């Protein structure tokens, strides 16, 4: 089911490259090392509502 | 918008405002990054000459976080006609870049086909703007947003009156009497995933607002993200 599957657990793109899941993020985020989440690199990173 | 909600403090921050010499809001607005707007094509005959308005939410009110920016280049979709409403899309380089603060940030630009199964299968997306609160009045002064279900593409195809191309896309009401309208076109339509919230839509047109049986029709950013990162390199 891979990326189909709960976005193949990714917190953004998703992506099948030799029948696995592989993760990928916007520009200003960078992949964590779990290969899944998605961390800002600076302040301000894109689609995320400024309610702090 | 005719109907929704009103946008509190940091809810719409990836919104602009099209402002013509008097000052006065006439299109809407998507922040891509800190130099580039994604607008309706139609919106640039609006105006002889416009401003880009942000971080506001209020017209009449002074918001201290608001800015004007003054339009640098105008990347238009040559592909665009009033017969057809055909690739309703233009990029606008800025003169200075916007200052990302509360109520000011950039919304995502997603990938090709991730956009085309995870955010365009969401049940609903997010349009907003200070166009009409109603088919008959004035522009709004202050920023609504409204949640619209996405529509099913031969149902689009069937409550219009003209041809719905594939660089076209419904979301809205077939009866509940809220939708986007006159004002809120080149406006964003947004769909949140996992918190994050990726461009999907440019307000394109629509047969008046909130018409029972009709809906909104949005220019389909998954069609042009190629040509929309071509632009930002120019
Ligand atoms: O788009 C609008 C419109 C109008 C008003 C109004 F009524 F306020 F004046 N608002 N508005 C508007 C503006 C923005 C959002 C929404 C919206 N979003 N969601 C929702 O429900 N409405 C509504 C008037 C009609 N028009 C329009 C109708 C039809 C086309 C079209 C469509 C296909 C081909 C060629 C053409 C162009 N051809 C058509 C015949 C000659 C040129 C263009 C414009
Ligand atoms: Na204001
Ligand atoms: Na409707």
């Amino acid at each position: 089911k891979l990326c189909s599957l709960d976005n193949g657990d990714c917190d953004q793109f998703c992506h099948e490259e030799q029948n696995s899941v592989v993760c990928s993020c916007a520009r200003g985020y960078t992949l964590a090392d779990n290969g899944k989440a998605c961390i800002p690199t600076g302040p301000y990173p894109c689609g995320k509502q400024t309610l702090e | 918008i005719v109907g929704g909600q009103e946008c509190k403090d940091g809810e719409c921050p990836w919104q602009a405002l099209l402002i013509n010499e008097e000052n006065e809001g006439f299109c809407g607005g998507t922040i891509l990054s800190e130099f580039y707007i994604l607008t309706a094509a139609h919106c640039l005959y609006q105006a002889k000459r416009f401003k880009v308005r942000v971080g506001d939410r209020n017209t009449e009110q002074e918001e201290g976080g608001e800015a004007v920016h003054e339009v640098e280049v105008v990347i238009k979709h040559n592909r665009f006609t009033k017969e057809t409403y055909d690739f309703d899309i233009a990029v606008l380089r800025l003169k200075t870049p916007i200052t990302f603060r509360m109520n000011v940030a950039p919304a995502c630009l997603p990938e090709r086909d991730w956009a085309e199964s995870t955010l365009m299968t969401q049940k609903t997306g997010i349009v907003s703007g200070f166009g009409r609160t109603h088919e008959k009045g004035r522009q709004s002064t202050r920023l609504k947003m409204l949640e619209v279900p996405y529509v099913d593409r031969n149902s689009c195809k069937l409550s219009s009156s003209f041809i719905i191309t594939q660089n076209m896309f419904c979301a809205g009401y077939d009866t509940k009497q809220e939708d986007a309208c006159q004002g809120d076109s080149g406006g964003p339509h947004v769909t949140r995933f996992k918190d994050t919230y990726f461009v999907t839509g440019i307000v394109s047109w629509g047969e008046g607002c909130a018409r029972k049986g009709k809906y909104g029709i949005y220019t389909k950013v998954t069609a042009f993200l190629k040509w929309i990162d071509r632009s930002m390199k120019t």
